[PDB]
């Protein structure tokens, strides 16, 4: 039989050609049953509808599939534990795409596949069911909704068959934990499939560092209870032996650097085997030929055990393989940043060969701009040359402009204002500027900052800075400065600029510890009055030094630090003065194993007037306080106010101008109230040592010190021969002192700092205060 | 938490009736802490009037049966144990399993250790003893075969283990000299019980319907022998009964898959993945009568007992059912934090032991 | 210095239109703890397609420096066409005020 | 005279004597592309000149250049060597 | 957003239409893919489609019309206008090169990454040098003329970068890279003073005095 | 969106300046050139800028 003809009805998800074409038979061609049940096969494969009726009446042949809705749109029901995103992700890659065919034996298929899924992630006992409704011309609507008891708790991790260490000890090195003591609620005990495997290698690297060498986890695997809340999970082990570590041999393909890799292999005869060790000597063997250019070496450490002996000679294979230049580097995904602000940054020149060390620094440098989201590298060798790469760098432009802006209003007080523009990044040249603004009702404050971190290629950044204050003592300055920033050494950074400042003083209390300055200007105010006004204009050359070597993180081990600055007026200033300033730490571990720390600490500093002149009062120093000594209130330890007589205090007594007021005392008030010294001392000899009260999974998260320190504030020109009756503030003799104790913890985002001292040794006045909390320092 | 601890079970409320049968506590006694949160097989013992009974932390002590007073407590542990597999008795000898691997034998008259070895793996299933041989069930599919008199293993088997087990207590059992045992791979087997020689093996349940849940298949519960018809029952697998020589199937059924069942009269009853009860033919599995009114209130191996079907649920109530039709009969009074272990089927006795290891006798 | 911060959210009424808001903030530089409840409303005089984005909110504000501050306020805030913004009326129980605020901000 | 800290500049392809001691001439371009690895840099205008140029500047102050260049007949036979080793300021 | 009545499909497009023609981008587009989704294999889905790249283009929903026109193409590789979807794949990439920086436009952003820019090259040089007759190809030709310089301008400040950290055999290489890739431009005729330099600093003379001659040769 | 620009049709890219090819001086020879080159195939018919009806065709 011959058909000349093939009818259809309907058409809706595919058109007569394209059927026509996707059919076996077609046409004009020979065809019989057997061709038609081909026909509706291929029916089925284009997956609408399998139903169908034939008919052969003649030379044409008549075929149809009934209708039904299949086209589909997906809505969920509440998912607690998988998110949206995951679930659709999930969907879509079973097979169940939005607006595609679906069917009642699809709908059985996705649940069992959500199914799967849920408890995959653990959500074992969990339920799916899927339902669908109809939606005119052949679409539909698909509805699921879950049902999910408790998450899988593991009732107990049970290793089995370890000797001379105990299970708790190795499941206190799992992330797992089997009990969450009830002082850390907040603690995980959801089961993953993939975290076991984690763990496992864990208790593998374990035993391998402990120097198990023939370690091996012989049978691991998990067991559910029939009420499917507890899972269990247990671990066989079998040690073998404990071995020592016999000679390195390095073998292959050596790059003539045989020396420096023989005395990277040394190790002392009879030590004891450490796999992580062993792993850090074969890192450190293709770090080494990395940066003499060999980027992709090859390493392999292969140890011989000697079961009799108790010994392992760790035999190493290298070959460096060949040497490999960057022929470009490239950026992808840097839509806005200039194309040098990338750059500049990185270590790896282009048309030089490749340092994979210096690549990876570069990212990391790249990450601490800050700028992007990530940074993630990729190295492709060119096409038809065997020597040379292309590095590109991938990366996500994080949005750096930060606008606010803020209006109040009030009772008893008028209008607020506040503003901040600031973009690091500024449109991509990788300036950064910030322009702030406060125009309270009783205080205006105005800031300008614009910093170009590379005004020479080098890395000598140009800041600048604009500033206004004013104030309803009465005080208002404004005023600029520039400087110039540049690193010396990988540890060691100086910087430098010139300052000009502005600053008027007006309506202050007259007391002894300024009244002398003003003398010293030629400025001479009465004693028994408030309407004092003195204005002035500092020029200034500041500098500054700094030193890291600290080598850590959160808790220094080891090491030291220095920083260094001052200032000196430029001839010409209003008011003419020097300061200088130390700040300094050092830690000195104590055992090799850093576990005792002495930590030294000191401040310094000191000014004093030039041409005969005075240094301004509102420049001395203070000292008092967690961030100086501890158990005094903060800035409380410098000579105190001696005030004169003054009447009109304040514009109105008000019954609260305390001492020396309009009704006041005929004498010098002899306040409590600190005024700073010209002059410094601090010193701090703190001991750090730890106490059972830890665990080794957290004693690097908390640190104990128990510290003696010192303090002394002076005021060198103090006229003692004039107020020989009050205490000579000149002496530095007045040494005050503390000891006590502190903690200290680091959360992921900031330290965190507790200390009580007692100040067993202090004077008339200074505040003390035992107990003494701050963050960060 | 934010996870609200929701719940899904949904569990069937108590079903009550008048305490026809007014169970009573004929004595009560602690024989330490409980098994506890710790899904694990143990259970009671007796032997001629002296009860035996095991604590998870490792106190081991013999009661009484009549009195309840200890004769003696050994604690069987390092200056926990796990303690585990439950108490079987043969002869003089008391022997017990370990989640850490170990097996004991007590001595009945003063407790005191006649022997210990250590089989492979912890020995999640309870001691199985027959003509000189302490059969042993471990998690990791093995049975070992130990000397009665010496503890040594004489013979080993090592059944098949999938990725994710159950609970791998399919605990042996012993015919014509032959042993038949469970597995977590859904298969019941047979080995030659003087040498370990493997004799058949049948797969009796499905697969493929899930990459784990579905295909969970443990035969976790003790196979039974009568008149020479093996009948086994696996966690989502048929009730199958088979020749103890063929392991020919003679028939299948999907009436109930998971539990403890028991056969008395030519009736078996059983307990499903959902605690339903019910009776069912050795003619061919058939519903006889059903009660499925418990479901979920998690239930335990039930037991025969003067003429009813006697189970404990989660919360500490016994359940009697009748043993002719399924209506309840009496309701005993809540129990110390409830049940997770098997009732023993003393004559004329009965104890059961509380998830905090209060032993209870039970009386009308 | 750190600051960290908690909020909860829980609807009322079953097409959320009615909502209330829990919200917990620490901070530590001085520090500071601030607790407050809001109760939110849908709006005056405009329709559902405006609501996707205008919002109005009645809230408890209670705080405490190391002072204690307590205050009731109604709010309202808008998704404009430059950025997220802000208005705020209060009248403080506990001691000049800041009886109005307007706040606008955004990142580029 | 600047003190500021600068990364180490290096440049081209890397050089020593035990590497550019192989090439002799008459050969291929091929044997001698495989013996130093193959020209970071290379005559464009028209001829077949190769330039080895080997140059470090680590550190502060300080350089250092080897120049070694290589010119071939046509079907590239090494044909003349000149080797500068140091920079001749 | 809300949707008109749809059982004429007819009559959602004329509206669709008539808020294209109004230039109301955000309308036209909801309105388009409410048609797209109600009737999406209708004689329509063919023009729907071709107005819906519009919609997107104009409406800068870049990376969707990327994504309807790769569709598109792959769909109907053959239709008898895939030159003017050809044409669109070209604004679309080089559009996605002409972003604002930071929201502020006229900053020299030539040295910024190029890769959209070098694709809108490949997609207009695709289509002139396969659609030769359409109407698109002079304007198109005019799209390449640009792009060709503004990648050109990077290469030289990527080579002006080498030129200041004095990397001078990158800039050595990339100026013979503009030699060889963008021989016919400004930024290469100004780059030829960097490597003249850069091989005067190598004290490779010769190669210096070559591109000085170069230079004047072809000094303007 | 950023792209607000070029969107318009901005013809901003019609005042750059024509390509004007280099020379090459007596002995020497330029780089052998690339897959860069734009085909010097243009129509007079074919409008440009803002005149180009970019508007897709009246019956696809």
């Amino acid at each position: 039989f011959v058909v000349k003809d093939i009818h259809f009805e309907g058409l809706q998800r595919v058109a007569v050609g394209a059927a026509l074409l996707s059919m076996p038979v077609r046409t004009g061609d020979t065809v019989n049953d057997e061709d038609i049940s081909n026909t509706i096969r291929a029916l089925f494969a284009t997956g609408n509808f399998e139903d169908v009726r034939v008919l052969r009446d003649g030379d044409t042949l008549l075929v149809q599939v009934k209708e039904r809705p299949t086209i589909a749109s997906i809505t969920f029901s509440g998912n607690k534990s998988v998110k949206d995103d995951m679930l659709k992700q999930n969907l879509e890659a079973s097979g169940v795409r939005v607006g595609e065919s679906l069917d009642r034996t699809t709908i059985a298929d996705i649940e069992k596949g959500l199914e799967d899924f849920y408890y995959s992630v653990g959500k074992y006992s969990a339920s799916v069911k899927a339902v669908v409704t109809p939606l005119p011309r052949n679409r539909v609507d698909l509805k699921l909704v879950f049902q999910e008891g408790v998450s899988a708790e593991i009732q107990q991790i049970n290793i089995v068959g370890n000797h001379a260490f105990t299970t708790d000890e190795l499941i206190s090195h799992f992330q797992l934990r089997d009990e969450v003591p009830w002082w850390n609620v907040v603690g995980d005990r959801k089961y993953q499939k993939q975290k076991l495997a984690g763990d496992l290698e864990t208790l593998r690297s374990y035993y391998l560092d402990r120097g198990y060498a023939r370690f091996n986890i012989d049978s691991t695997q998990v067991s559910l209870t029939p009420d499917k809340k507890g899972i269990y999970v247990t671990v066989n082990i079998t040690e073998g032996d404990q071995y020592k570590l016999s000679g390195v041999e390095v073998s292959g393909n050596l790059a003539g650097h045989s020396a420096e890799i023989e005395q990277l292999t040394k190790i002392e005869p009879g030590e004891l085997y450490n796999g992580t060790k062993v792993t850090k000597m074969e890192d450190d063997i293709k770090k080494l030929l990395g940066r003499y250019g060999y980027a992709y070496p090859r390493v392999q450490s292969m140890p011989e055990i000697n079961d009799a002996d108790k010994t392992v000679k760790l035999r190493v294979n290298v070959d460096a393989g060949n040497r490999f230049y960057v022929r470009k580097i490239r950026f992808e995904g840097n839509d806005t940043s200039k194309d040098a602000v990338l750059r500049r940054e990185m270590r790896q020149m282009e048309g030089a060969w490749l340092g994979s060390d210096l690549v990876d620094q570069g990212k990391e440098r790249l990450n601490r701009l800050g700028f992007f989201e990530t940074v993630d590298t990729d190295t492709q060798r060119v096409p038809g040359s065997p020597d040379q790469v292309d590095v590109v760098y991938k990366v996500k432009e994080r949005n750096t402009g930060s606008f606010n802006f803020g209006i109040g209003y009030g009772t008893e007080s008028g209008v607020s204002f506040q503003a901040g523009v600031q973009q690091d990044n500024w449109l991509g040249t990788g300036y950064a500027v910030g322009i702030n603004g406060t125009k309270n009702d009783y205080q205006t404050y105005a800031e300008l900052s614009v910093t170009n971190p590379y005004f020479t290629v080098d890395g000598v950044s140009l800041g600048g800075r604009l500033f206004y204050n004013d104030f309803q003592y009465t005080n208002k300055s404004y005023g600029t400065c520039v400087t110039l920033g540049f690193p010396i050494n990988e540890y060691n950074s100086l910087r430098a600029g010139l300052g000009y400042v502005h600053n008027s003083l007006s309506n202050m209390q007259p007391q002894v510890a300024m009244w002398r300055y003003l003398y010293s200007m030629g400025e001479h105010p009465s004693t028994s009055d408030q309407d004092n006004s003195f204005k002035t204009d500092d020029f200034t050359f500041n500098y500054g030094w700094t030193y890291n070597k600290l080598d850590r993180g959160y808790f220094p081990t080891d090491g030291s630090r220095v920083n260094l600055t001052g200032k000196v007026t430029i001839p010409g200033s209003d008011n003419e003065y020097y300061k200088v300033t130390l700040d300094t730490a050092t830690y000195v571990p104590i055992d090799d194993d850093h576990k005792w720390v002495v930590l030294g600490r000191t401040r310094w500093g000191y000014g004093d007037g030039l041409g005969g002149k005075e240094m301004p009062f509102y420049e001395n120093f203070y000292a008092g306080g967690s961030s100086t000594v501890r158990g005094f209130q903060s800035n409380t330890i410098g000579p105190k106010a001696v005030y004169f007589p003054h009447q009109a205090s304040n514009y109105d007594p008000d019954y609260d101008y305390e001492c020396a007021t309009q009704d006041g005392a005929k004498d010098l008030c002899k306040s409590d109230d600190a005024v700073g010294g010209n002059a410094m001392a601090v010193a701090s000899l703190e001991f750090i040592t730890p106490t059972p009260f830890i665990s080794d999974k957290y004693a690097n998260s908390v640190r104990t010190s128990f510290f003696w320190d010192m303090g002394t504030v002076w005021d060198t020109n103090w006229d003692s021969s004039q107020y020989s009756g009050y205490p000579d503030y000149s002496d530095p003799s007045n040494i005050r002192m503390s000891a006590g104790i502190a903690l200290q913890w680091m959360s992921p985002l900031g330290p965190l700092v507790f200390s009580y001292a007692q100040p067993f040794k202090k004077y008339d006045g200074d505040k003390a205060e035992q107990f003494q909390f701050n963050i960060g320092k | 938490l934010f996870n609200s601890e929701e719940d899904v079970v949904k569990m069937s409320p108590l079903p009550t009736v008048e305490n026809q049968f007014t169970p009573t506590t004929a004595w009560s006694t602690s024989v330490g802490s409980g098994i506890g949160n710790f899904y694990s097989n143990l259970h009671p013992a007796l032997a001629d009037n002296v009860v035996y009974a095991a604590d998870r932390a490792g106190l081991v002590k013999a009661l009484n049966a009549d009195d309840g007073k200890e004769i003696w407590s050994v604690s069987l542990a390092e200056k926990p144990a796990l303690l585990s597999g439950g108490v079987t008795v043969s002869g003089g000898h008391v022997y017990i399993g370990s989640e850490k691997a170990q097996v004991y034998a007590l001595n009945t008259s003063d407790g005191t250790v006649a022997w210990q070895t250590k089989v492979a793996g912890e020995a999640l299933s309870r001691p199985v003893v027959s003509d000189g041989l302490v059969l042993i069930h471990t998690s990791n599919g093995q049975l070992q075969a130990l000397n009665e008199a010496d503890g040594a293993v004489k013979w080993t088997v090592n059944l098949d283990m999938p990725s994710l087990s159950l609970r791998g207590e399919s605990a042996p059992t012993t015919a014509f000299g032959a042993a038949v045992v469970g597995g977590d791979n859904g298969r019941v087997s047979a080995v030659l019980m003087e040498q370990g020689q493997m004799i058949w093996q049948q797969r009796i349940s499905q697969a493929t319907g899930s990459t784990e849940i579905d295909r969970l298949s443990d035969v976790d519960t003790t196979p039974v022998v009568v008149n020479g018809v093996v009948f086994a029952l696996a966690y989502n697998g048929n009730l199958t009964a088979l020749d103890l020589r063929s392991g020919q199937i003679m028939w299948k059924r999907e009436l109930g898959s998971v539990n403890d069942f028991i056969v008395d009269g030519n009736r078996i009853y059983l307990v499903d993945q959902n605690d339903r009860v019910m009776a069912l033919t050795i003619d061919g599995g058939v519903t006889l009568w059903t009660q499925s009114d418990l479901l979920h209130r998690l239930l335990t191996s039930p037991v025969l007992y003067n003429g009813n079907l006697v189970v404990g649920d989660s919360e500490g109530y016994l359940h009697w059912i009748n043993v002719e039709d399924g209506r309840f009969v009496a309701q005993q009074k809540v129990d110390s934090s409830g049940f997770q272990t098997e009732p023993v089927a003393a004559d004329g006795k009965l104890l059961i032991q509380a998830k905090d290891g209060t032993v209870y006798s039970i009386t009308r | 210095k750190v600051t960290l911060d908690t909020a909860t959210y829980v609807p009322i009424d079953d097409d959320h239109k009615w909502v209330v808001l829990g919200r917990t903030r620490w901070g530590y530089g001085n520090a500071m703890a601030v607790a407050s409840l809001e109760f939110i409303t849908p709006t005056p005089f405009i329709s559902d397609k405006y609501a996707n984005s205008v919002r109005t909110s009645f809230f408890w504000d209670m705080g405490t420096v190391w002072n204690i501050r307590m205050s009731a306020g109604i709010a309202l805030q808008w998704m404009s066409p430059l950025g997220p913004l802000v208005f705020s009326y209060a009248q403080p129980f506990k001691k000049k005020a800041e009886q109005f605020q307007f706040n606008i901000g955004k990142t580029w | 005279e600047r003190v500021v800290y600068r990364p180490d500049i290096n440049q081209g392809n890397y050089l020593t004597a035990n590497d550019v001691s192989k090439i002799r001439v008459g050969m291929t371009q091929q044997q001698v592309a495989y013996a130093l690895g193959t020209p970071l840099m290379s005559d464009p205008f028209g001829t077949n000149t190769w330039f080895y140029v080997f140059r470090q500047q680590p550190g502060h102050e300080g350089v250092t250049q080897q120049t070694l260049t290589l010119t071939f007949n046509s079907s590239g036979v090494l044909t003349n060597i000149d080797n500068k080793p140091a920079l001749s300021g | 957003k809300e949707e008109v009545p749809d059982n004429p499909p007819n009559e959602i497009y004329a509206t669709a239409q008539q808020k294209l023609q109004d230039g109301n981008w955000r309308q036209a587009i909801t309105q388009l893919e409410a048609l797209d989704n109600r009737y999406p294999f209708g004689p329509y889905s063919q023009q729907v489609q071709l107005d819906l790249i519009y919609a997107y283009y104009k409406n800068a929903d870049l990376p969707l019309a990327q994504a309807a026109i790769d569709r598109f193409i792959r769909l109907n590789p053959t239709h008898p206008n895939i030159d003017y979807v050809m044409y669109m794949r070209g604004l679309t990439n080089m559009a996605l090169d002409d972003s604002a920086l930071q929201g502020f436009f006229g900053v020299d952003r030539s040295d910024r990454d190029p890769q959209h820019a070098r694709a809108a090259f490949s997609d207009f040089s695709k289509l002139v040098r396969g659609y030769p007759n359409s109407q698109y190809t002079t304007d198109a030709t005019k799209r390449l003329v640009f792009l060709k310089d503004r990648l050109a301008k990077y290469e030289y400040s990527v080579a002006e970068y080498y030129t200041e950290r004095g990397a001078w055999v990158a800039v050595v290489n990339r100026v013979e890279g503009m030699l060889r890739d963008y021989p016919d431009t400004q930024a290469t005729r100004d780059a030829l003073p960097l490597m003249e330099n850069a091989y005067r600093q190598m004290q490779m003379n010769a190669q210096a005095e070559k591109v000085a001659k170069i230079i004047a040769a072809n000094s303007s | 969106s950023r792209y607000k620009r070029q969107v318009s049709g901005d013809e901003a890219y019609l005042e750059a300046a024509p390509l004007a090819e280099l020379h090459a001086p007596a002995g020497m020879i330029l780089p052998v050139t690339s897959g860069d080159y734009a085909i010097p195939v243009t129509n007079g018919s074919g409008a440009v800028g803002k005149a180009l009806d970019i508007r897709p065709p009246a019956q696809p």
